[PDB]
């Protein structure tokens, strides 16, 4: 069992430790390795640690910048993080040469400089008119400029799920985060039923409910 | 350090059917590459080590060949839960370096989207900001055209696009693509369409809306 801590959001140019307990085996005997990955992208091998811990190796977008190192009598890896691009963002694993669950690391200050989370913004996704001929129509919420991730998203406090497709959240220029939420419905009950996204961003501790209409 | 090009980056497939992946060393990796799979949000798990060696638990019809720079991961009669992310990790030098990964996605009837149109709210406009989004619901394959014009004008470089996993029950995906503008711009022009070019669509379709019609 490889479990990962010290994650968490963290300014550019700063530092971070992430710590890696082990148990279930013989630590000391086995070489470990540090792995991150980036969001959308594929493994990146970042550093490895021999038994005894004499030998150490990183990876050269990290070297001079990460520093690995183990205490075998409490069965523990680290991994020193020193000025920290926005590339570093990623969640990273430990591994034995199994691997742990990982532990999410966010570099960027995006927010603003002393309110680095930020509760989003949700805006109504409604067509301009009911369109005649078309059976069905397409309703949402857009959620803006948030920080950090993650957003939840129900439709009616829950009570509305078939058809909702909530969008995976891109990074905007800002550094904030976006997505939107939709849902299809029949156009004989636009502008009749109610459609209500309640939005959810526990960084913040935002819950805005936001009714979907022309106006 | 040695790159590893996998092929393809994304495959389809239907379950009972044999897939077949590879990757290419850039130098001579001998025996030392081992495949593993990964499931959204979730780690990677290991499944073959040593080119062809098998890890223990993972199924027979998990196999890999090659020689020393041309390897394969071969699965036969795929399973449901076979659908993944598929990686290639050479280890016989430092850095350890991976491919470029394959999305093993489910083959299903081709579906064409629905496309809908939403204009920017007011209360978004009274912030600067102008947010129009373009939406694909339901369709297969995932490649799609998404085009924006403004007054018949086409944008660039002031959109972005999102796609959703593939749907556990059809087998669809959605994708929204938003256009960004200042208000000052976005109330400078009249005619915001969306233009989607997809497989099931017998030709591309538009949507749009006027400004002050709306």
């Amino acid at each position: 069992q490889l479990v990962e801590s010290g994650g968490g959001v963290v300014q550019p140019g700063r530092s971070l430790r992430l710590s890696c307990a082990a148990s279930g085996f013989t630590f000391s005997s086995y070489g470990m390795h540090w792995v991150r990955q980036a969001p959308g992208k594929e493994l990146e091998w970042v550093a490895v640690i021999s038994y005894d811990g004499s030998i150490k190796y990183y990876a050269d977008s990290v070297k001079g910048r990460f520093t690995i190192s183990r205490d075998n009598s409490k069965n523990t890896l680290y991994l020193q993080m020193n000025s920290l691009r926005a590339e570093d963002t990623a969640v990273y694993y430990c591994a034995r040469t199994s691997w742990g669950q990982g532990t999410t690391v966010t570099v960027g200050g995006g927010g603003s400089s002393s309110a680095s989370t930020k509760g989003p913004s949700v805006f109504p996704l409604a067509p301009c008119s009911r369109s005649t001929s078309e059976s069905t129509a397409a309703l949402g919420c857009l959620v803006k400029d948030y920080f950090p991730e993650p957003v939840t998203v129900s439709w009616n406090s829950g009570a509305l799920t078939s058809g909702v497709h909530t969008f995976p959240a891109v990074l905007q220029s800002s550094g904030l985060y976006s997505l939107s939420s939709v849902v299809t419905v029949p156009s004989s009950s636009l502008g009749t039923k109610t459609y209500t996204c309640n939005v959810d961003h526990k960084p913040s501790n935002t819950k805005v409910d936001k009714r979907v209409h022309h106006h | 350090e040695i790159v590893l090009t996998q092929s393809p980056s994304s495959l389809s497939a239907s379950v009972g059917d044999r897939v077949t992946i590879t990757c290419r060393a850039s130098q001579g990796i001998g025996d030392d590459l081992g495949w593993y799979q990964q499931k959204p949000g979730k780690a990677p798990i290991l499944l073959i080590y040593g080119t062809s060696t098998l890890q223990s638990g993972v199924p027979s019809r998990f196999s890999g060949s090659g020689s020393g720079t041309d390897f394969t991961l071969t699965i036969n009669s795929l399973q449901p839960e076979d659908f993944a992310t598929y990686y290639c990790l050479q280890d016989s030098n430092y850095p350890l370096t991976f491919g470029g990964g394959t999305r093993l996605e489910i083959k299903r009837t081709v579906a064409a989207p629905s496309v809908f149109i939403f204009p920017p709210s007011d209360e978004q406009l009274k912030s600067g900001t102008a947010s129009v989004v373009c939406l694909l619901n339901n369709f297969y394959p995932r490649e799609a055209k998404v085009q924006w014009k403004v007054d018949n004008a086409l944008q660039s470089g002031n959109s972005q696009e999102s796609v959703t996993e593939q749907d556990s029950k059809d087998s669809t995906y959605s994708l929204s693509s938003t256009l960004t503008l200042s208000k000052a711009d976005y109330e400078k022009h009249k005619v915001y369409a969306c233009e989607v070019t997809h497989q099931g669509l017998s030709s591309p379709v538009t949507k749009s809306f006027n400004r002050g019609e709306c």
